[PDB]
RNA sequence: AAGUGUAGUAUCUGUUCUUAUCAGUUUAAUAUCUGAU
RNA sequence: AUGAUGUCAUACUUAUCCUGUCCCUUUU
């Protein structure tokens, strides 16, 4: 359930690759008009700049936002990043989605809905 | 990665509890010291001696090699960068097929060629597992038979000790695992009590077979676990599954849960009820309650409707779980309640009433996936409620559902889809309010090009769309879904087509408007024009759409005909296959709409394209021709039968599957319906060609061949067909060999059996055992197919059956018993008592026999005789055998008596003779002697 | 393969006696177990 | 194949009959179920090979020598 | 020395027939034949 | 324990249908009462044979 | 209670669950009791049979019904 | 007319909601009657009430005002006396009124 | 069955459900295993059809199309009045066929 | 950075009965410290043996290098040790002493 | 055996037998377990329980000798409690 | 000079008990098997 | 002069059987 989200994303990508999905229907028509990618499941001890530098390998990040708690210390695992171009978001969802770093691997998805602070899930 | 824990499985109540306590007190101080500040950890002499088995001795040869290897830690760093006959032994015994290198470690004991040395003798005799796993099919069957017979001899201990590691082979392929599972099942079918100590050892290897992707493999694992549980006691299985509750490995917890579910399915719900109740009331750890909730959920999902009576009791197990502090326990309890609900038909709403109030209360304080679980539970519980409370429940839940409509969580999406399918199906759902509130988001938020890609998501969306269309209306869903008809996505297009087809089939397309009808026609055209994956979605959709449109599809008829022609001229296997499929599907609509010129043009194009070499296209063309002959009349069909029959004659040797099936169907329909355009010599040639069609690897082909032979017999005549059938030399005894006898029976049922009887009696005079057995089987099948018609042929069939009753061969006796069974079933009430007695006179000695086929035939014939000859004569013939001294004779006679007593329970009163009254027993029914 | 069974050996002997030794295909057309090369090999090896 | 199988079976039966005639064996007898039986061996044979193979084992000719000497006391 | 036949056919089975003149029989079928035979017939006749 | 064949024949009403294998039965009296029925059919001769009733 | 007798089932064998199916080790008392019970049930079933059996005695139909239902328990005798 | 063949006893409840069929022994089925949208009396699936070694003397319907209906039967146990060579347990075997309730919610019969 | 003697019939109590047979096993008798002379209809068990178990084939076990019926030889022999003839077991058939 | 199949224990078969064990220890030490070396003292064990080094990396390196290495007249086959599958002969008794020692040493 | 006499767990308390059974299990089973205690408590939940099934469960959990000891300790105490007019054995009054 | 697999049956070829007794299991009874002289 | 034994071949019967799937494992 919690870790099966990355499995579902990888399975969707594999099915699009195996079902002969074209470029126009390659799991991007729904995430269009917005490059706000939501990363979740990250560890509680992750820093903002470290994650920015890690996700910056696929391009320049425009506006990142980590889940800042009221008094916990900004340790929730959720994060929303509107990158420079939507092509960078697609590249991150294709390569960085499900990447393993700092022990527990995290998941990535394309929201393209709004700037919701409380929208992810533990 | 999750399955990799299976690789970490080692083999082999108070001592286990202390071991688990030591495991916990070893798994605590590791992170303790980690915070205070592996598989390659230090090893001990005890650990070393325990790791490897016997047959080894530690021996550091000199006193210098030990202090040569002791500084090897430093010798890996400083001195490492520095200045610096024809023997072999495979494993043959007499054949002993090639053992893989991974299997070399397992079958190493057989590599030694020593012979003639008891325990080692049995261990070497247990090397047949190598031939079973690796070897030819005959060697596999022989090893299976030897293991079945040598169960008690080889002993269950060594068998399990040799089978468990093979199951744990990292290189164990799927076929090897299947063979090992079959061998374990065969071993468990014989050994009953000896499987108790190896319960845990077998379960540790069998549980992962349940948690697997292969559906057939999961079914085999569930069956094996159920058999293992039914073998030993529920108490022993419970003791074996006890420590797995608090196991650290969550995979071990899931395995134990599946095992407990299988044990409950086998030994029954209440047998495992109090163990589960004690597991649920465990305040030891939250993992215990989680394992209990998972076990309850799995047991419900496996049992289905079996939780009806114990459901209230299950509520007693689940009531204290809803108040769990840890969110995991609460989620597991919600999933369990949802499983018990959705698996249960409407009943026992009161049993769930205790869980009604808090869950909705949790909806008030719902946040995160807990809200999703609560929504799923409320959706499962809504139909179980009555309309009065259901109105308020649905009115409250719909707002939360609409609020959660924009959830990115795919689990939340599935929960919302299930809640919509459950709630929208309620009678208290507002149609206009539904179309106003839930319809536009369901089309926008729920319907997306990414959701359809998933497997479960596709079926969930299909069910939700079907329910919404049935609830609110068909026109709105049609208008929402027709726009996606031109979708570039093939999967989304298939989903939209399936939704439209289900809607048209359930609600009916009469509500489809003219503009909506044209849009649907354009969508179907675009879909048929773009079909990459070979699937019946587009074909079934076009068929249902045409059947629903009816006469309204006449304006769309010519466009469809032009598209079909262009696709027939297009790529054959890609385009013309679907073209012929659409033609065969819409033949009914084309004939209903009076497409006379269209039907003739289609027939001409079919006669033109019948010469295609592609079997996929040729078979579809033949099927379309069959459909046209079914819609267009024989004399009205423009491609007349005079050209169709001889042209389809040599097509029987196409050797393709679909081509052969379509050709057989077309020839059979033409010969059953018309039976006139086919000439006598033409019919003889068609029969000579169909005689070769019986060698196929299918059963439907054989049935169609028999039907076509019967039609040809009814058309031409009995003599030539019986002569062509009598030449069956039966090269092979299988591959539809008896099929000639079935065809003889079909011809006898279609034609005069007065002609078919003596020809068969004369053909039975041949010497060949194959021909004699064939004549017997054909006579049996003919009597069975005739039934009431056999009132005259009884006296004529008596002597041949009496002569063949002489057991010269087992197959002859089997055919005799089968013919007797068919005759007794067919001669019911016709007055054939004399022939029945004459046949029983020779059938009675057949009771003593060991052949499974012969024994089954004798039992069936005894049943038929009791049906027709009557139970009085049956008991009179089986009376002396009841109290016989022997074991085998008493067993056979008791089987016969049980068969005679299963039925005729009322008529056994009179047949019971008068046995004299002993001293301490008065068995004589004096009331029967009451002379009025 | 070529197990060189007993019944196969008798059949090969009868074929060499009746059919002949210079007719390996005539004997292989009544064996249906091995090739004419294998048949002549068994004839020159054990059935000579 | 199938017809070829029947032709091969007929040719095998012909070769077996020729061998039995050349050997002048009385034991080989055709059964009423399309089989062969050796009255000397008092055994059955499914195929022609099993009937022609009743000359290596079960040498009942030695047991028939007893009846030969019982019918005539002189050697 | 077909001891297999001796054990399987029922040989080496002692039986005493007082009706058959107090005779011996080395088998069960032999016992049934001795109970009904010319010797036992003459014995029953002389015994009445 | 086991009744004598002569005793079972003397106690039987129709001892002409007595067998040698009936002395070691479980209920010889019941077997004798059953074997002397009117239309009772007996067991076949394959109870002691060894040719499988077809050899 | 050291008995060690757990007679439930072993490998899903035949296991005749019908009442009076019959077996191999069925003693004479068992067959006699089953036959008497089946005959009593049949006499209770056939209406004309009940009339013919009760027409002998002056007892009524209910008298025969009670006498038959009472003879079900231990008709032959304690084995 | 078998001993395990229902037909020796047939009962109909007073509320007209269910019917029961019981044999001389080892058989008891409870069929549920329900009114359809077209007033078609639909016979639902039966409930299994197998009671081994229980001879049923008669059957009757209990009174229930739209509550959980009950059916009464004069049962007698035969398994105990079936293993009494002394003949004592044959006596002291008293028939008992067994009222089995057909729980509409549980959808199963129970003693 | 004659083709599968290692099969275990359900033998459950009869319900009010009508079953169907797979298209591959269309027309085959449920009990008699014949191909002609049907007499009575086939009744499914109550637990034999509940959701995913609904609409399955009686003998074939697959998705059903046509409604099955008992063979007349099985009806006249008092065999059609038996328990639920659902094939609960699946073994010694179609086990290794997936491997091929 | 290696498969789970690699383990510290390695089974070496196809050796003589009187194999020079000092040279065997020297050859095994080319990888790392020989934690244990068990020589089959049984008849079927005569000619087979097991080794266990204190490191998995060195053992894998020697397995790659010593794959069917040459001998005086043969070439012993070296394979990765399979799972135990036989431990009921052994038992986890007396581990409470080690647990108490660990709890007393660090004090946690 | 002493467990062959018919008993009735409805005519006796349960709290009086809880700690005694707990101590017996801790002595026989040695360690501290909640599954065994809860199983033994739920075993005596019915109004007319059976001692044979309880003995079988105890043999499955215990070794078989300790199972016999537990059966022979629980049967007579429960019988004496059911025989007591107040519904408890002689040990409940001692302390 | 072509058949695939799933269960079961028979006829073919090669080998073995002149062991005298006692007791038991088992057998319809033999037989076989298990311990002693 | 029937038989028991069982590697290794052979004929036969079950109207035996080839698109069967992960539609349900989503446990950390």
């Amino acid at each position: 359930n919690p870790l099966t989200k990355v499995k579902l994303i990888n399975e969707l990508n594999e099915r699009e690759v195996q079902l002969g999905v074209a470029d126009k229907v390659s799991w991007h028509s729904e995430y269009k008009d917005s490059a706000w990618i939501f990363l979740g499941g990250l560890p509680y001890e992750l820093t903002e700049g470290d994650i920015i530098c890690v996700f910056s390998q696929y391009g320049e990040i425009v506006n990142i936002n980590l889940v800042r708690d009221k008094k916990t210390g900004k340790s929730k695992g959720f994060c929303f990043l509107c990158y420079e171009d939507q092509r960078s978001t697609i590249l991150a969802v294709d390569n960085f989605n499900g990447i393993k770093i700092k022990g527990r691997t995290i998941r990535v998805d394309h929201v393209s809905n709004y700037r919701a602070p409380k929208d992810s899930e533990e | 990665e999750y399955k990799k824990h299976r690789r970490t499985m080692i083999i082999s109540a108070e001592t286990p509890r202390t071991d688990r306590g030591g495991d916990s007190i070893g798994e605590t101080p590791t992170p303790g010291a980690s915070k205070r500040k592996e598989r390659n950890r230090p090893l001990s002499d005890e650990e070393l001696d325990a790791m490897f088995p016997e047959g080894y001795k530690v021996l550091p040869p000199p006193a210098g090699y030990v202090p040569i290897r002791t500084p090897a830690r430093k010798l890996t760093a400083t001195p490492t960068p520095l200045g610096g006959m024809k023997s072999v032994n495979d494993q043959p015994s007499g054949n002993l097929p090639f053992l893989k290198p991974d299997d070399i470690q397992y079958f190493d004991k057989l590599l030694v060629d020593v012979d003639e040395s008891e325990e080692q003798k049995e261990r070497k005799i247990m090397k047949l597992l190598l031939k079973i796993k690796n070897g030819t099919p005959p060697m596999r069957k022989a090893a299976l038979r030897q293991i079945t017979d040598k169960a008690r001899e080889f002993g269950a201990g060594p068998l399990f000790n040799q089978i468990l590691p093979l199951l744990m082979s990292p290189t164990l392929e799927d076929q090897e695992r299947h063979l090992l599972v079959k061998v374990i099942d065969r071993i468990l079918y014989k050994l009953d009590d000896l499987v108790r100590p190896y319960v845990h050892k077998i379960l540790v290897v069998i549980e992962p077979l349940l948690i697997d992707e292969d559906y057939y493999a999961r079914v085999e694992g569930r069956e094996i676990i159920s058999n293992l549980a039914k073998a030993a006691g529920l108490a022993t299985m419970i003791s074996t599954m006890r420590p797995d509750i608090d196991n650290m490995d969550e995979y071990v917890r899931n395995t134990t849960a599946r095992a407990f579910a299988v044990v409950a399915s086998a030994l029954g719900i209440p047998s495992l009820l109090p163990f589960l109740k004690a597991v649920c009331k465990s305040k030891k750890s939250w993992q215990a309650r989680h394992t209990g909730i998972k076990i309850v959920q799995q047991i419900a999902i496996l049992m289905g409707c079996a939780i009806l009576p114990h459901l209230r009791s299950l509520v007693e197990i689940i009531e204290h779980g809803l108040v769990d502090e840890q969110q995991k326990v609460r989620t597991i309890s919600a999933l369990a309640i949802a499983a018990l609900a959705e698996a249960a038909t409407p009943y026992g709403i009161e049993s769930f009433d205790s869980v009604l109030k808090p869950l909705w209360k949790g909806i008030r304080q719902h946040r995160g996936k807990g809200l999703a679980a609560f929504l799923k539970a409320i959706g499962y519980l809504i139909p179980l409620m009555d309309a009065e409370y259901a109105n308020y429940y649905t009115r409250e839940v719909m707002l939360i559902l609409i609020r959660e409509f924009q959830s990115p969580d795919e689990e939340m999406k599935k929960i919302v889809l299930k809640v919509v399918k459950q709630c929208c199906g309620t009678d208290g759902v507002e149609a206009n309010y539904i179309k106003t509130e839930i319809l536009p988001p369901f089309f926008k938020h729920f319907w997306q090009h990414r959701m359809a890609l998933d497997r479960r998501n596709y079926r969930q969306l299909v069910d939700t769309t079907v329910e919404l269309a049935n609830k609110v209306g068909a026109a709105e869903i049609i208008s929402r879904i027709v726009d996606d008809l031109k979708d570039e996505a093939e999967q989304y297009r298939k989903m939209v087509m399936e939704t439209i087809e289900k809607i048209m089939g359930n609600l009916g397309a009469a509500d489809i408007d003219h503009k909506l009808e044209e849009q649907l026609i354009d969508g179907i055209l675009y879909a048929f024009q773009e079909q990459t994956t070979e699937d019946s979605v587009m074909l079934n959709g076009f068929g249902t759409v045409v059947n629903a449109l009816g006469k309204r599809v006449k304006p769309y008829l010519p466009q469809i005909c032009g598209t079909v022609l262009w696709r027939l001229n297009n790529k054959s296997a890609k385009v013309r296959q679907q073209a012929a499929d659409l033609i065969s599907r819409t033949a009914v609509v084309m004939k209903t709409c009076q497409e006379e010129k269209l039907m003739g043009h289609l027939g001409v194009v079919l006669y033109e394209y019948l010469g295609e070499e592609y079997p996929e296209v040729l078979g579809s063309i033949l099927g379309a021709l069959k459909a046209i002959v079914n819609v267009i009349g024989m004399h009205k069909m423009t491609p007349p039968i005079k050209d169709l029959l001889p042209r389809l004659t040599p097509i029987l040797k196409n050797r393709h599957e679909k081509v052969q099936e379509n050709c057989i169907d077309l020839v059979g329909r033409i010969a059953d319906r018309g039976a006139e355009y086919v000439s006598a010599r033409e019919w003889m040639r068609i029969c000579f060609e169909l005689l070769e069609l019986l060698k196929a690897h299918k059963k439907a082909i054989r049935r169609a061949t028999v039907n076509t032979f019967g039609y040809i017999a009814k058309a031409i005549g009995p003599h030539d067909v019986l002569a062509t059938l009598l030449n069956n030399l039966k090269v092979q005894e299988r591959q539809n060999r008896v099929c000639t006898t079935v065809a003889i029976a079909i011809v006898a049922e279609t034609c005069s059996p007065f002609t078919v009887l003596p020809a068969l009696m004369n053909e039975y005079r041949v010497p060949e055992l194959n021909v004699q057995n064939g004549v017997l089987k054909s006579l049996s099948f003919l009597f069975e197919y005739i039934g009431e018609m056999g009132k005259d042929y009884i006296y004529a069939v008596t002597p041949l059956l009496e002569d063949a009753l002489m057991d010269r061969d087992l197959v002859h006796r089997q055919t005799a018993s089968a013919v007797v069974q068919h005759m007794s079933l067919g001669v019911y009430g016709f007055g054939c008592e004399d022939s029945l007695n004459h046949l029983l006179n020779y059938v009675w000695p057949n009771v003593f026999e060991t052949s499974p086929h012969v024994i089954q035939a004798v039992m069936g014939a005894l049943e038929g005789l009791r049906v027709a000859i009557g139970p009085c004569r049956m008991l009179q013939y089986c009376l002396q055998g009841l109290f016989h001294p022997a074991r085998k004779v008493r067993d056979v006679y008791w089987k016969i008596y049980n068969s005679i007593y299963i039925g005729s329970q009322d008529a056994l009163i009179a047949h019971y003779p008068r046995i004299y009254n002993d001293d301490k027993n008065t068995y004589i029914r004096y009331e029967l002697d009451y002379i009025l | 393969g070529g197990v060189w069974r007993n019944t196969e050996d008798e059949i090969l002997k009868a074929a060499v006696m009746k059919y002949g030794k210079n007719q390996w295909s005539r004997i292989a057309s009544l064996l249906h177990r091995k090739s004419a090369k294998q048949c002549k090999a068994r004839w020159y090896e054990w059935l000579d | 194949s199938s017809e070829s199988n029947r032709d091969r079976r007929e040719r095998l039966r012909q070769l077996a009959l020729e061998t039995i005639d050349i050997n002048k064996d009385p034991y080989f007898m055709k059964n009423h179920l399309g089989s062969y039986e050796c009255k000397l061996c008092l055994t059955l044979h499914n195929n022609e090979g099993s009937y022609l193979a009743h000359t290596q084992g079960k040498k009942h000719q030695t047991n028939l020598a007893r009846r030969a000497a019982k019918e005539a006391k002189e050697a | 020395i077909p001891y297999w036949l001796y054990k399987l056919h029922g040989l080496n089975i002692n039986y005493n027939c007082e009706i058959c003149g107090n005779y011996t029989y080395r088998g069960p079928k032999a016992f049934q034949r001795h109970f009904a035979e010319w010797r036992h017939a003459h014995g029953m006749r002389c015994l009445g | 324990n086991r009744f004598t064949v002569a005793e079972l024949k003397q106690l039987v009403a129709r001892p002409d249908v007595v067998e040698m294998h009936d002395v070691t039965a479980q209920d010889p009296k019941l077997l004798v009462h059953l074997k002397a029925t009117r239309n009772s059919v007996p067991v076949p001769r394959h109870w002691c044979f060894k040719r499988k009733y077809l050899q | 209670m050291t008995d060690r007798y757990t007679i439930h089932s072993q490998l899903e064998h035949l296991q005749s669950k019908y009442i009076g199916t019959g077996h191999a080790d069925t003693t004479k008392w068992e067959w006699l009791v089953n036959q008497h019970r089946d005959s009593y049930c049949s006499y209770m079933g056939h209406f004309d049979l009940l009339n013919y059996f009760a027409i002998a005695e002056n007892e009524s139909k209910a008298r025969v019904r009670f006498n038959l239902m009472e003879k079900m328990l231990q008709p032959c005798g304690p084995p | 007319c078998r001993r395990i063949v229902p037909g020796q006893f047939l009962a109909v409840d007073p509320k007209g909601r269910a019917v029961m069929i019981s044999a001389i022994e080892k058989q008891k089925l409870v069929y549920i009657l329900n009114r359809d949208a077209a007033a078609r009396l639909t016979i639902s699936s039966p409930l299994e009430a197998h009671k081994a070694n229980t001879l049923v003397y008669h059957v009757v319907g209990v009174d229930v005002g739209f509550e959980n209906p009950m059916f009464a039967c004069l049962e007698m146990d035969y398994e105990e006396a079936d293993n009494d060579p002394t003949g004592e347990a044959a006596a002291n075997t008293q028939q008992t009124l067994t009222f089995y309730e057909l729980d509409l919610g549980l959808n199963h019969v129970v003693r | 069955a004659k083709h599968h003697p290692d099969l275990i019939f359900c033998r459950k109590q009869a319900g009010v459900a009508i079953g169907r047979l797979c298209e591959k096993c269309d027309g085959k008798c449920v009990i008699c295993d014949s191909y002609v002379r049907p007499c009575t209809l086939v009744r499914i068990c109550d637990e034999c059809n509940y959701g995913s178990y609904q609409g399955r084939c009686v003998i074939c076990g697959g998705p059903g199309v046509s409604d099955a019926y008992y063979c007349k030889e099985c009806t006249i022999q008092e065999k059609d009045r038996d328990g639920c003839p659902k094939i609960v077991n699946l073994g010694s058939s179609k086990t290794d066929l997936f491997y091929e | 950075r290696l498969p789970p199949e690699v383990n510290r224990i390695l089974y070496i078969r196809n050796l003589p009965y009187k194999i020079t064990a000092e040279e065997m220890y020297d050859i095994f030490g080319k990888y790392g410290p020989i934690r244990q070396i068990r020589v089959g003292n049984t008849p079927e064990t005569r000619g087979t043996a097991y080794v266990v080094y204190e490191d998995i990396f060195d053992a894998k390196n020697a397995c790659d290098h010593l794959s069917g290495f040459n001998v005086c007249n043969r070439y012993l086959v070296v394979l990765y040790y399979n799972a135990n599958r036989a431990f009921q002969k052994m038992d986890t008794k007396k581990k409470e002493e080690q647990l108490k020692l660990l709890k007393e040493k660090y004090g946690i | 055996e002493c467990l062959e006499k018919k008993v009735d767990m409805s005519k006796v308390n349960l709290e009086v037998i809880k700690p005694w059974i707990t101590k017996r299990v801790t002595e026989i089973l040695g360690f501290e377990d909640d599954v065994v205690i809860e199983f033994i408590f739920n075993q005596l939940e019915v109004k007319n329980p059976d001692s044979k099934m309880m003995q079988i469960n105890l043999t499955g959990f215990l070794n078989g000798k300790n199972a016999r000891e537990f059966m022979g300790e629980l049967w007579p105490l429960l019988l004496s409690a059911q025989e007591n007019i107040a519904g408890i054995p002689s040990a409940f009054l001692e302390l």
